[PDB]
């Protein structure tokens, strides 16, 4: 006899701003315009620095994480999409586990959405306060209470704006999902910036262009040893290499090739004779969502571990969760987990590190593959994308497989969809690990996310068109 | 009856496969007049000879 | 489409129509002559009383064998009936004309059914079986309908 | 690859019957794709392979 | 909340952050 | 050995099912792959170009805003 | 014949056959139920040849 | 008639606005239905009506 959790949250939901759904079906061109405007606002927020940050050359523990989360350090998007993803993951997991029973009634569904939004906002507030209190922007006493409050408010407002923009796109004002568009754009921006950045960074020997292509052209023009300059550009230790760019391009092509793999199931209209359509079961049936869930969980684990290490030094549980050290080895400060679970979860930076610590690499690979497969299997059940649900959708669409009743369709789909999901998740994890080992610019996870998001957006565009 | 012959089961099979409507893709042709299938047969009224 | 009588003022006049309505043409001509001049609330009320057998429809031109009722002494006639299918066809069509006068912005509470005519549609053909191995026609007599209402204050 | 009858006349009887015994397997796999459901790019290759078999058996006879 | 109000609020927030930066520079200077 | 068999059998079944899935997967035709790659490249180029320009424009503004 | 069928599945698919049961459909074509040897698995030779 | 043709756009806009208002009122009544079983029955009927409208639109286009 549990009082409904949604009923408990219902008074708070009234305070939550909710975007009105469009009374009229929006024109496709108008949807494109809305998507462009929202993307531009998102990019501007990604570039606007937070007010009152004290300039600390403190290590970035989350540099790999920020690209996945569409977060830029020291900007209004420092939190990025992490609170929204975390709240979605938690609420979906609770619904799948049946700890929270969501009724089919619109009131229950509306409460469920409001609760997810409220949790996302609460997580955003908590994370912003946590980041301010952890000294990431400077010592809280030195910054002063007023600056800390201003930064926390700014982070909260930025997160609320992002949540509203995502709601606006999802509700059909724009194309696809705002979270997916933001992730894809951030990854594309980071890769293009690393490729073509005209900024000059002063390495001890000389001023070197950050952008791999610009640096290559400058070195070729300015150096008598053109071959040596090209080799240095290919194998630069401290800046993005042309070889790394080539590796990224190769990974991008490989990912597209795997993305194209599908199993076509022949479906016929019962009403119309001779109408043959294929139901494509993609190899990556569960999409990027297993990656997104795994990365969000790992991100939360890293944040918790860093907080616990900062506040409670030397406790056995804290050491088990993770020990962080800031390695300023001739580079911008990066906080790496040198021990504990966070250490095992962290990707090895190179084949050399994999050779030095083979156990760590094996544990990381096994964890990534297992987590991706588990998340894909759980996601199909939670999402309502199970073979039964697909068969129900086909029945609603009056599409019937030739010679097979709808129940037969369910059995055939049930044969393939679980296998497709688990194998696709394993393949995705393997591709991510391989790209990370190859050092692809923008990360293996980032490249996979961008390619798959772009492919889905293209499919949406073609279908609407 | 149920004691058919082979020539007769085969003739009934042909008379079954001739008993379907015109394909829908067939009256966007150019030199076209066939509005529908008029050579159809109902098992109750017309009794296939034999 | 091309009606028979054009309205004297298209803005304060609404139209409706019906083609190949599987009713009886004689019944529809009589339940149209009963409605021919009423006001649309009077009409919907009358046709509902006709469906509930509280008022009748005097049969004046096609009245062979049509028995005598008591509810016809309001029309000064003796014979009458209660066509239900024909009091429901030109009620779903009075509803269509309503939803076309709201699409024209008229005052539904001020509409008088001004022109209403019923025509005879192409007969549908069936066959009955009679004595001595004779087959006879069993044809259906459908009708076309078309009305025009008008604001008349 | 467009199988023309010109470059089939120099080949040998068994260098022709191996092409036949490969085209018939490609037929069987296309009449299987037809019933399992396949892409029109494949379905339209039936008319191409039935006529390639026709060209082969014609040059053989 | 309408989409246009959401956009207006986002733009106002961005402008406010710019104004805060300008005010902070003036106070420091 | 019963525990080892218990772990091995689900994995062996999963491998067999994965082989079945891969065998029934339609591999993309070269034209389909080229179309997909071109569309993905166009989307990547548009988003990267917009982000790069926005970042480049903001960098002088940020230097003026934060630098001083 | 059931003999030609047996000896032609043992040629196109290289699979020993337990028995063959034919029947001519009202459509006109001759459906044939071929039952594989005990060790050979139909489901796993249909996985091969495509139908699954 | 020419004047009515000139005014044709406004009448369509008004009809759309009134259908909307009507849909909003129906949605509000469904939201306001206290009994969950009644609410589910009304909602299922409304959704099936929408599905029938979509199928009918497809059929008319067809
Ligand atoms: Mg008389
Ligand atoms: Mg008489
Ligand atoms: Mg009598
Ligand atoms: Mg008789
Ligand atoms: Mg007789």
């Amino acid at each position: 006899m549990a009082i409904k959790f949604l009923e408990v949250i219902k008074p708070f939901c009234v305070i939550l701003p909710e975007i009105q759904k469009p009374e009229r079906k929006i024109q496709f061109k108008e949807k494109v315009l809305w998507t462009a405007i929202t993307l531009f606002i998102f990019l501007v927020c990604c570039q606007i620095p937070l007010f009152g940050i004290m300039s600390s050359d403190s290590a970035d523990p989350f540099y790999w994480m920020r690209v996945i989360l569409a977060s830029n350090r020291g900007t209004l998007m420092e939190l990025g999409i992490s609170p929204i993803v975390t709240s979605g993951l938690i609420m979906q997991l609770l619904a799948g586990a049946k700890i929270i029973e969501v009724g089919d009634t619109p009131k229950d569904r509306a409460l469920f959405n409001g609760a997810q939004k409220l949790f996302g906002m609460i997580i955003t507030i908590g994370q912003s306060i946590v980041y301010v209190m952890t000294g990431m922007y400077g010592d809280p006493s030195e910054m002063g209470a007023g600056i800390c409050l201003l930064i926390t408010i700014q982070l909260f407002v930025a997160g609320l704006i992002v949540l509203l923009l995502d709601e606006l796109l999802q509700k059909g004002y724009g194309l696809g999902s705002g979270i997916s568009l933001f992730i894809a754009t951030n990854i594309c921006e980071t890769i293009v910036w690393k490729a073509f950045s005209p900024t000059t960074v002063n390495t001890g020997r000389g001023m070197e262009f950050e952008g791999a292509i610009i640096a290559l052209f400058h070195l070729l023009a300015t150096r008598t040893d053109k071959v040596r300059a090209l080799r240095e550009a290919f194998y630069r230790q401290n800046l993005p290499n042309l070889m790394n760019l080539i590796a990224t391009i190769f990974v991008f092509a490989v990912v597209i090739y795997f993305q194209g793999f599908r199993v076509d199931l022949p479906i016929k209209s019962a009403r119309y004779r001779g109408q043959y359509n294929t139901y494509p079961i993609k190899l990556f049936y569960t999409s990027n969502i297993p990656i997104i869930l795994q990365s969000a969980l790992v991100s939360n684990l890293y944040v918790i571990s860093q907080m616990l290490s900062a506040r409670f030094s030397g406790n056995l549980l804290v050491s088990l969760l993770g020990t962080w050290s800031d390695t300023s080895s001739g580079g911008p400060a990066r906080a790496y987990p040198v021990g504990g679970l966070c250490h095992y979860l962290s990707p090895p930076e190179s084949f050399g590190s994999v050779l030095e610590d083979p156990v760590h690499a094996v544990v990381y690979i096994v964890f990534m593959l297992g987590s991706c497969a588990f998340f894909s299997k759980t996601w199909i059940e939670v999402s309502g994308s199970s073979a039964k649900d697909v068969a129900k959708q086909l029945k609603e669409q009056q599409m019937v497989m030739r010679g097979h009743r709808e129940t037969s369709m369910v059995h055939e789909l049930n044969r393939y969809i679980p296998t497709a999901a688990a194998f696709g998740g394993l393949c995705i994890g393997a591709l991510s690990v391989l790209a990370d080992f190859l050092g692809a610019i923008g990360s293996g996870t980032g490249i996979l996310l961008a390619v798959t998001i772009i492919y889905q957006y293209f499919e949406i565009f073609v279908k609407e068109q | 009856s149920s004691h058919k012959t082979f020539r007769i089961k085969r003739f009934l099979a042909k008379k079954q496969k001739q008993n379907r409507p015109i394909p829908q893709w067939i009256w966007m042709k150019t030199g076209n007049k066939i509005r529908y299938n008029s050579k159809r047969r109902h098992w109750r009224r017309t009794k296939l000879g034999l | 489409v091309r009606y028979s009588l054009d309205p004297e003022n298209p803005t304060k006049s609404c139209k409706s129509r019906g083609s190949n309505l599987r009713v009886h043409f004689k019944n529809t001509r009589e339940t149209a002559q009963a409605i021919k001049g009423m006001h649309i609330r009077k009409a919907t009320k009358y046709l509902k009383d006709v469906t509930l057998k509280k008022q009748c429809v005097p049969f004046r031109r096609y009245n062979g064998g049509v028995g005598r009722c008591a509810q016809a002494k309001q029309w000064g006639w003796t014979q009458g009936r209660w066509p239900k299918k024909s009091a429901e066809f030109l009620l779903h069509m009075l509803k269509n004309a309503e939803s076309n006068a709201e699409l024209k912005g008229l005052d539904v509470d001020s509409l008088v059914i001004e022109h209403i005519q019923v025509n005879k549609a192409p007969k549908m053909r069936r066959r009955t079986y009679r004595a001595h191995g004779r087959i006879n026609p069993y044809m259906s007599s459908p009708c076309h309908i078309e009305m025009i209402l008008t604001e008349k204050e | 690859a467009k199988i023309k009858a010109r470059d089939l006349r120099g080949k040998k009887k068994e260098e022709l019957l191996k092409q036949l015994d490969d085209l018939k397997v490609e037929l069987s796999q296309l009449r299987v794709a037809k019933v399992t459901g396949g892409a029109a790019s494949k379905l339209s290759k039936i008319r191409v392979v039935r006529k390639s078999i026709a060209r082969v058996l014609t040059v053989i006879n | 909340v309408g989409p246009v109000p959401v956009l207006v609020m986002s733009l106002l927030f961005i402008a406010s952050v710019f104004m805060l930066h300008i005010w902070g520079k003036y106070t420091r200077s | 050995m019963d525990q080892v068999m218990q772990f091995v059998e689900p994995s062996r079944q999963f491998v067999k099912d994965s082989i079945r899935l891969v065998k029934r997967c339609t591999k993309p035709d070269r034209k389909e792959f080229q179309k997909i790659a071109m569309a993905t490249a166009i989307g990547f180029a548009i988003m990267g170009f917009i982000g790069f320009f926005v970042k480049l424009i903001h960098i002088p503004i940020n230097n003026i805003i934060v630098g001083g | 014949n059931k003999h030609q069928i047996k000896q032609a599945v043992k040629k196109l698919y290289d699979i020993d056959v337990a028995k063959v049961n034919t029947l001519i459909r009202p459509d006109g074509e001759k459906k044939a139920y071929v039952r594989l040897a005990p060790d050979y698995d139909a489901l796993d030779v249909a996985n091969k040849i495509g139908i699954i | 008639e020419n004047f009515l043709k000139l005014t044709h756009v406004q009448r369509q806009e008004a009809a759309q606005s009134r259908r909307e208002e009507k849909k909003r009122a129906e949605k509000e009544r469904i939201m306001n239905e206290e009994d969950p079983e009644k609410q589910r029955r009304l909602e299922e009927a409304a959704l099936r009506r929408e599905q029938k409208k979509l199928e009918k639109k497809q059929m008319k286009m067809k």
